[PDB]
């Protein structure tokens, strides 16, 4: 029943603030170290900052030393990450665990892990866009043009699960987002079932379902 | 500080391999090195603790062993649910350093592409931009070259790639290649064809299109 949840991540501007906080439950953070480690989009694993609950004891890595504060309270058994003067560089997926057996079992538990995108360009909803085939059939869905990561897409609401490939999101020279999900289906089924891909995106508030037929 | 030199960066091994990566410390360090498995998209988890002590539900398979500055985590029988990138750590002075990271890919026979060819939608080109998405379904292994052909004359610097994780099933992968252009200049053209080179064929495969027909 030990679990970590942080909250408290999404867009900011440069040089903006944030924090995050680590809720801890199934035990109390007083009796170990907890840490904050970020990993950027598709880099290694980068260790931020600790503190112990007990006294505050914190210890910063040298690149957020000075902009970075990390805090605790015993009485809620959350931890906190005050992160100011954000730069592009800071832009991670800020993770949260803890010391076991006082740094005999290391880093054992890790949170869910929100991610913090530091940029300027303002929100933006995809555009789904049909693709239509010629089982030789294969079809899906544009989501092109749509800022920020990350974006979640299903086919007929989850009931279409077998051959289903969402590509990675790769970012356009408009500093937009753009990916598409295919799906390979029996070809005697295109004027029968009906094709739905769910694109659901929760940072601009976008909900389409662009139904895919030729 | 305290480096952690984590090799290779990237592997391969087939089901039932004995997968052994090595991560050498810059210093001395003691027994104070752990090791974490990550698969795309979730959380790091533990496997082995202060250098060589399995972790409560990790199988009987993961191992590891210290021999002075030198950390090796050892899997005995490799298995496809295996699919993630490894780290290591040493948590002797702060801060706690982790290694570079070890991809750790599952080997099998190689797979010919299936390679489709969609041409844009006419919803997109009402907003005045044009998108021709090259498929290239489940194959192995991951190299493979998509080269755009329009109007049988080589065009390049105008298309981004993506591949997708190795699958779970059939563990192979799947690559799109987005033409991205205009209303303005799609239209200015006949023939849009992708070709496809890849160690399962024999030949480059090219699916093609005529706008319109």
């Amino acid at each position: 029943e030990v679990q970590l949840v942080e909250s408290g991540g999404g867009l900011v501007q440069p040089g903006g603030s944030l924090r995050l906080s680590c809720a801890a439950s199934g035990f109390n953070i007083k009796d170990t170290y907890i840490h904050w480690v970020r990993q950027a989009p598709g880099k290694g694993l980068e260790w931020v900052a600790r503190i112990y609950p007990t006294n505050g004891y914190t210890r910063y890595a040298d690149s957020v030393k000075g902009r970075f504060t990390i805090s605790a309270d015993t009485s809620k058994n959350t931890a906190y990450l005050q992160m100011n003067s954000l730069r592009a560089e800071d832009t991670a997926v800020y993770y949260c665990s803890r010391w076991g057996g006082d740094g005999f079992y290391a880093m054992d538990y890790w949170g869910q892990g929100t991610l913090v995108t530091v940029s300027s360009a303002s929100t933006k909803g995809p555009s789904v866009f049909p693709l239509a085939p010629s089982g030789t059939a294969a079809l899906g869905c544009l989501v092109k043009d749509y800022f920020p990561e990350p974006v979640t897409v299903s086919w007929n609401s989850g009931a279409l699960t077998s051959g289903v490939h969402t590509f990675p999101a790769v970012l356009q020279s408009s500093g937009l987002y753009s990916l598409s999900s295919v799906v390979t289906v029996p070809s005697s089924s295109l004027g029968t079932q009906t094709y739905i891909c769910n694109v659901n995106h929760k940072p601009s508030n976008t909900k389409v379902d662009k139904k895919v037929e030729p | 500080d305290i480096q952690m030199t984590q090799s290779p960066s990237s592997l391969s091994a087939s089901v039932g391999d004995r997968v052994t990566i090595t991560c050498r410390a810059s210093q001395d360090v003691n027994t104070a090195v752990a090791w974490y498995q990550q698969k795309p998209g979730k959380a790091p988890k533990l496997l082995i603790y202060s250098a060589s002590f399995l972790y409560s539900g990790v199988p009987s398979r993961f191992s590891g062993s210290r021999s002075g500055t030198d950390f090796t985590l050892t899997i005995s029988s490799l298995q496809p649910e295996d699919f993630a990138t490894y780290y290591c750590q040493q948590h002797y002075t702060t801060p706690p350093t982790f290694g570079q990271g070890t991809k750790v890919e599952i080997k099998r026979t190689v797979a010919a592409p299936s390679v489709f060819i969609f041409p844009p939608s006419d919803e997109q080109l009402k907003s005045g931009t044009a998108s021709v998405v090259c498929l290239l379904n489940n194959f192995y292994p991951r190299e493979a070259k998509v080269q755009w052909k329009v109007d049988n004359a080589l065009x390049s610097g105008n298309s981004q790639e993506s591949v997708t994780e190795q699958d779970s099933k059939d563990s192979t992968y799947s690559l799109s290649s987005t033409l991205t252009l205009s209303k303005a200049d799609y239209e200015k053209h006949k023939v849009y064809a992708c070709e496809v080179t890849h160690q399962g064929l024999s030949s480059p495969v090219t699916k093609s299109f005529n706008r319109g027909e």
